[PDB]
Order: structure tokens, then C-alpha cells, then sequence
RNA sequence: GAUGUCGGCUCAUCACAUCCUGGGGCUGAAGUAGGUCCCAAGGGUAUGGCUGUUCGCCAUUUAAAGUGGUACGCGAGCUGG
RNA sequence: GUGAAGAGGGAAACAACCCAGACCGCCAGCUAAGGUCCCAAAGUCAUGGUUAAGUGGGAAACGAUGUGGGAAGGCCCAGACAGCCAGGAUGUUGGCUUAGAAGCAGCCAUCAUUUAAAGAAAGCGUAAUAGCUCACUGGUCGAGUCGGCCUGCGCGGAAGAU
């Protein structure tokens, strides 16, 4: 378990993309039966220490967006290829 | 070096207190006196058993005198007449070479109580029970 | 070096190719060597490499062998007119990219895992880095 | 931090001058020092002599650290003498006294001298020994040096001349 | 002093002293674990 | 629409990854000379037998007979093997 | 794409790189690439931060309490971290090998007891024991502290011929 601090992303293509990592925000979705799919940014560092526990894996993590709560789980995780460091992470719906 | 405290411990067998070196040169410097402890030591051995080395413990005085106390024959050499196999165990817990029953170990606890540590016999059967298990010898009872 | 047990062709292009891999992380040992660099293995830092990794986890480790030489690549001696025939194959190369798993341990130590790849690349050029597989 | 934040000190029958980087006692058995500081603000009380981090600087409390006790150790070393043995392995190195004069050798047709400083004062009776008991911990300890620095102990013999400890081992010897 | 570039460890009485931009060893136990560099 | 090849002789000059001398560290450093590695270009760095060989091998010395560059230094200086 | 067949401005100069295509004149003005401490035209500019090697101004494997920033973890007044007082007991100088290797040549044991703590042991020493010291642990001390991680800038590694 963690509670992970996040919040709407609007900004989308590779470049967008790219530099918000560099601000310590990196895309990631939240996705679930057929619910509408939640464009979010959650904090690199925070997150990138949490993902090296299988915790984060594992568990019921609970992403507060906007005020309001969403229950998911860590399914798959975009790396970078030869850092710790994050790029992406798909979410489903728990 | 064969710099040495005057409480010494030393295991020494009978006609191997008679020499020098394999005491080492080390405490044979000091008020204990070779042929002294020898012939001594020799005497009492008669009475108790021995086949292995049997652990005497001399206190060294500076008036080149010397008391000594020879315990009573270690615990390891008693749980190997008690295995039927004497003459060491080889390497210990690679192979069995003994059996060991409770009786034994509460009898070997008492006869060695003197010189052990323990709150109760029951104590110091389990300190003979550890000795067995570092001799590779099993206790299945 | 160290070369395929079989073959279609003899002779190859030397290749260029952009980074990045589909075998990125370990997939059976809970430790690995990932890459960093990319370049080319001769086939002598594969053997050298798997030498020095042996000896340290012993027996007690289990073991997974990614990277495999396959490109052949000729070699020209010296004093030959370069352009004027090819040469004789004298390299086998294996093409590696970012993130590339050399080698894969389990049945060990953490610590001892690092210091048996430790010892293997630092006969292997490129920098490497420690994986550790979690859950994933 | 620790000794850069450990209260100083000035001991009774010592004093100080009132400086401005400079580290100068008076008084007593305790009056000489002229060490340097340079990132040391020179403040005072009536028995600390403090120093703390001078203006353009971020490691300047480290100095105030080392001048604490660089302060007391002056103190206590016109007070307390040092380097009241420094023996020898080896024979035929000896020495001889003259009171202002050490000489010392390894068996050298010449003796090697050191004429003691000022303020600094030396005699022994025993002449395998070298006994100083000056003033100022740092004056002997640089004295002392010059000694020992002839010949050291050896790490298969041990031979050379010491001070207070020695590093040798029984290695074997070859040729034999 | 003996030239090798890499302290590592060879003693638990090795202080490794950096002294100038080098990294020497200085080794009281035994003198042999001595190095110019590091 | 010509920059004489190599080697020697003769005359050198520079660099140091130093052969010798000077200063050290470590040594399995008994002494003794050494071994190994570090600093150091100030100066110093063999004559003959065979071979054009540079080079090599051999003989006998010496503190040592270093290594490389300089058009594999130097033929508008010599020789022409 | 340029030079070829293109000058000019910049790259120390340097056909091929960068900027920009010269009808001609005018001791005119505005910009580009690129610059603004002096030689040498214009900021010793403003704001904030980093760096002490003259780094910048040649280098990698690799090595290092160098130093700045960030996140997390372990430990902390129920006393950490350094130092200091100690404990360092007993079965057991345990067994093989060896006359004697009996923690510490090699090989094996590496258990159990005494307890606030005390390995049948890390090295010196002895063929090897004996001894000395020690990772191990309690008290005193009195406030922060220990290693990894991401990341910026430095350091060593870095020897040549006028």
C-alpha cells in the first residue's frame, strides 16, 4: 500500500511527455472495465522509491486525484531501460 | 611469542609431560617445573582412564612452585568409549560413527559436574549433548 | 572465441543498428548484468566473463546465458592492399545495445551475485549495472 | 561539528592577547604561541577565547575547531614537557649530553647533533635514551623526529632507533 | 612509494589517507599494503 | 619540367617510458650485494673479431657501455661497402 | 549541402564546416552567425546557483568520507555516533593429520552452557598449542548519526622528442 499524490495530465505527445519526466512528473494511466481512462501524472522520486518495494506490485494502491480517490493496482511498468528511473505506468483498476 | 599468563591450561597424556616442547617452551619458562608435574602428574593418571589428552590446569606461583588440578578425562573422550569408537571421530558431522543415548549424557554430566557451568544438571547434560553433536556422534534416543 | 554450432551463412555485414532491446530485465534468475554501453563483444570477453563468474557462486548458483555471437566479421592481416579481395573470419561479434542481460543468477546471495559479475565485466568494456528482479 | 561547537578554554595562570586572527598567549607556563588561524573570528570572554566561522567562507568552522584545541595544547605544552624517552635497538648508536648539545649516532665516524632551540630545554642521564622536556608540544614533536627518522625498526629484526612503539614481525630470513 | 591505482582493502589497520590529490595508504600493521596512488 | 636510397665516417642535438651516478618506498630486507617499484635529463654512457648490415653473435673491459626522435639526424661535409 | 565557378562575416588563421550570396559609390543607419577583461570594437552587465583543479583548456577502464542538490531507508534522549571503564567465563590447550597440528598450516567441528555481554574465533605468534590484540556485547559519555540511491560540478588515473 501507498498513497500516492497525483493529479490530471492534459499534456500528451512524446515532447510534452519527455519534459515533464524532467520536472519530476511522469504519464501514466488509469484504466478499468469500460470506465473513461484517467490521464494522470504522478511524482517520479516519490513513486520510484515506492515501485522498488514489490509492495507497489502487489497491493492496493490508492492514487488521490483531484480530491476524490481511485483504487487500482500496479500492473505493468514502463522502465527506462538502464536506470531505476520511471517513463510510465499502467494502472487497473482494482 | 612464548609470552604466558600463570593460569595456564594445558591437556598433556601420561609420558607427554615429560618433555619440554609439546607443552611448549612457552610455560616451561615459568615456576612450573617439567619433571616436577611429571612424575606427579603421571602417578594419578594410573586411576583414571586416558588414551587421548586429559586437561590438567596448573596455577604457576613466583616461588617456582605450582599447585595443579587434573580434572577428570573430557567429555568428548567419555561419549567415545559411550559410541564404542575411540580414537578420535575423524571429521565430525560428515558421517555418523556414534549413537549416544540420554542415560549416557546425564551420566557423563555428573561424573564432569565439578568443573562445568550449568544452572542444573539437567543444564549440563545438554552442554555433554552439544559435545556429542560436535563429535558427529547422533543422539536418536 | 567463441562461435555458433550452426550456421546459414559465412561471412556478414558488420551492422548498425539504434538502441534498445526486447530483453530488457531478467526473466528467470532474481539477479542479473544489464548494459549500459553498446559496442562489440570479440567472443574472448564472453569466455573470460563466464570464467571469472563461475568461480565465486560455485555450485550453490544457477545459471541463464543471454548473448550469443553470431556475426562473423572477416579480418584483413596486415600488408594486404585493403578493398582488393575480403578477408578470413577472425571476429565474432555479438552486437549489443542499452540495456542488453549478459547473465542471470539465482540461488545466491545478493552480495554474492555482485561480486561474481563484479568480476566478470571488468573483463567485458562496457559498463554494467546490477538488476534485481523484486516481483517483476 | 563537535570540538567546532565544544566550549574553549583558558586555564588559570594563563592569559591572552587580544588579536585579530592571531593565537598569542602570555603569562607563564603557558605564553608562547604564534600559530595562525584564517577563518577564526577572534572574540572573547573573561576565560573562552572563541572563534567561530569568518565572513567568505562555509568550511571556516572547521578552523575553530582545530584552533580550540590548538589553543590548549600550547597551554599544556610550555606546562608538560613531551618526549621524555626515545629509545633505540642497536648498539654502538648511543648518545651524550652537554646539556644544550644531543648527539646521537649509528656507529657514525662523526656524531650527528642537534642544538636544541631556545626555550627548549634537555638532559638525560641515560645515554641510549633522549629525554626532551621543553616547551611547546609542537617544538619537541619536530626534535623528536629528527632523532628517530636515522634509522627505524625493522620488520624481520626491529633494529633502528625508536620511540614509544615499534612494527616488526618474525619473518624468516633467507640466505640461511 | 609502489604505484597501484586502485585502493580496494587489504587491511582493516589500511587508514587510506588522501594526502594531495592522491589517495595513498598508509598501513602500520603491515608496510606492504602501501601504495603511491589510488 | 630530379625532394640523391641504405650503412659507416665526421659532427651532433633533443625527449624520457632512466643504463650509471644522486634521493627514496616495499622486500621473502641476516649481513653483503641485490630484486622490484617510485622521483630524477645536471652530467656521464667501451675497444676489438666476423658481417655493408642499422641490428645481431662473439671476445675482453667499465660506474655504465640506456632507449627513441632529429628526412630509420648529418653525401650543396667525406666514403661508395 | 558547399567548394568547383563565391568574395564578405565567424570558426586564432584553415578551398570543402557555420552565417550570409558582393550592379556601383557614400570617413550613413539596423541586424545575422558570432561576440562584449586587456591586446582588440562593445556588459569586469543584472539575477540566482555551481566549481579551486588554472578545472574550463585531450582521454578511458577503474579508484576515492572531494564538494553541492533531491528523495527514501537504518539508527537516535526508552541514550545513538567517536573515545573511555569493562566482559573477555565453561564443557574444551575439542577432533583428524602430526611424537606434539588440539580458535588462528591444511581438513572437520563452528554445538551447548555462563549471561547485561563472552566466536570452540579475525590477525600477530608457535610446525601447533600456549599468550597478545579483535569483529561480538553491557556501563560511562551527551546530540545528532550511518551507508546506499538519483543527480550537478570537481579529483586521481594523464609519460616524448627545436
Amino acid at each position: 500500500m501507498f498513497t500516492i499524490n497525483a493529479e490530471v495530465r492534459k499534456e500528451q505527445g512524446k515532447g510534452a511527455s519527455r519534459r515533464l519526466r524532467a520536472a519530476n512528473k511522469f504519464p501514466a494511466i488509469i484504466y478499468g472495465g469500460k470506465e473513461a481512462p484517467l490521464a494522470i501524472e504522478l511524482d517520479h522520486d516519490k513513486v520510484m522509491n515506492m515501485q522498488a518495494k514489490a509492495e507497489f506490485y502487489s497491493e492496493v494502491l490508492t492514487i488521490v486525484v483531484d480530491g476524490k480517490e481511485i483504487k487500482v493496482k500496479a500492473q505493468d511498468v514502463q522502465r527506462h531501460p538502464y536506470k531505476p528511473k520511471l517513463q510510465h505506468i499502467d494502472f487497473v483498476r482494482a | 611469542a612464548k609470552k604466558v599468563q600463570a593460569y595456564v591450561k594445558l591437556q598433556v597424556a601420561a609420558g607427554m609431560a615429560n618433555p619440554s616442547p609439546p607443552v611448549g617452551p612457552a610455560l616451561g619458562q615459568q615456576g612450573v617445573n617439567i619433571m616436577e608435574f611429571c612424575k606427579a602428574f603421571n602417578a594419578k593418571t594410573d586411576s583414571i582412564e586416558k588414551g587421548l589428552p586429559i586437561p590438567v590446569v596448573i596455577t604457576v606461583y613466583a616461588d617456582r612452585s605450582f599447585t595443579f588440578v587434573t580434572k577428570t578425562p573430557p567429555a568428548a573422550v567419555l561419549l567415545k568409549k559411550a559410541a564404542g569408537i575411540k580414537s578420535g571421530s575423524g571429521k565430525p558431522n560428515k558421517d555418523k560413527v556414534g549413537k549416544i543415548s540420554r542415560a549416557q549424557l546425564q551420566e557423563i554430566a555428573q561424573t564432569k559436574a565439578a568443573d562445568m557451568t550449568g544452572a542444573d544438571i539437567e543444564a549440563m547434560t545438554r552442554s555433554i549433548e552439544g559435545t556429542a553433536r560436535s563429535m558427529g556422534l547422533v543422539v536418536e534416543d | 572465441m567463441l562461435q555458433p554450432k550452426r550456421t546459414k551463412f559465412r561471412k556478414m555485414h558488420k551492422g548498425r543498428n539504434r538502441g534498445l532491446a526486447q530483453g530488457t530485465d531478467v526473466s528467470f534468475g532474481s539477479f542479473g548484468l544489464k548494459a549500459v554501453g553498446r559496442g562489440r563483444l570479440t567472443a574472448r570477453q564472453i569466455e573470460a566473463a563466464r570464467r571469472a563468474m563461475t568461480r565465486a557462486v560455485k555450485r550453490q548458483g544457477k545459471i541463464w546465458i543471454r548473448v550469443f555471437p553470431d556475426k562473423p566479421i572477416t579480418e584483413k592481416p596486415l600488408a594486404v592492399r585493403m578493398g582488393k579481395g575480403k578477408g578470413n573470419v577472425e571476429y565474432w561479434v555479438a552486437l549489443i545495445q542499452p540495456g542488453k542481460v549478459l547473465y542471470e543468477m539465482d540461488g545466491v546471495p545478493e552480495e554474492l551475485a555482485r561480486e561474481a559479475f563484479k568480476l566478470a565485466a571488468a573483463k567485458l568494456p562496457i559498463k554494467t549495472t546490477f538488476v534485481t528482479k523484486t516481483v517483476m | 561539528s563537535r570540538v567546532a561547537k565544544a566550549p574553549v578554554v583558558v586555564p588559570a595562570g594563563v592569559d591572552v592577547k587580544i588579536n585579530g586572527q592571531v593565537i598569542t598567549i602570555k603569562g607563564k607556563n603557558g605564553e608562547l604561541t604564534r600559530t595562525l588561524n584564517d577563518a577564526v573570528e577572534v572574540k572573547h570572554a573573561d576565560n573562552t577565547l572563541t572563534f567561530g566561522p569568518r565572513d567568505g567562507y562555509a568550511d571556516g568552522w572547521a578552523q575553530a575547531g582545530t584552533a580550540r584545541a590548538l589553543l590548549n595544547s600550547m597551554v599544556i605544552g610550555v606546562t608538560e614537557g613531551f618526549t621524555k624517552k626515545l629509545q633505540l635497538v642497536g648498539v654502538g648508536y648511543r648518545a651524550a649530553v652537554k646539556g644544550n648539545v644531543i648527539n646521537l649516532s649509528l656507529g657514525f665516524s662523526h656524531p650527528v647533533d642537534h642544538q636544541l632551540p631556545a626555550g627548549i630545554t634537555a638532559e638525560c642521564p641515560t645515554q641510549t635514551e633522549i629525554v626532551l622536556k621543553g616547551a611547546d608540544k609542537q617544538v619537541i614533536g619536530q626534535v623528536a623526529a629528527d632523532l628517530r627518522a636515522y634509522r627505524r625498526p625493522e620488520p624481520y629484526k626491529g633494529k633502528g632507533v625508536r620511540y614509544a612503539d615499534e612494527v616488526v614481525r618474525t619473518k624468516e630470513a633467507k640466505k640461511k | 612509494m609502489k604505484v597501484r591505482a586502485s585502493v580496494k582493502k587489504l587491511c582493516r589497520n589500511c587508514k587510506i589517507v588522501k594526502r594531495d590529490g592522491v589517495i595513498r595508504v598508509i598501513c602500520s600493521a603491515e608496510p606492504k599494503h602501501k601504495q603511491r596512488q589510488g
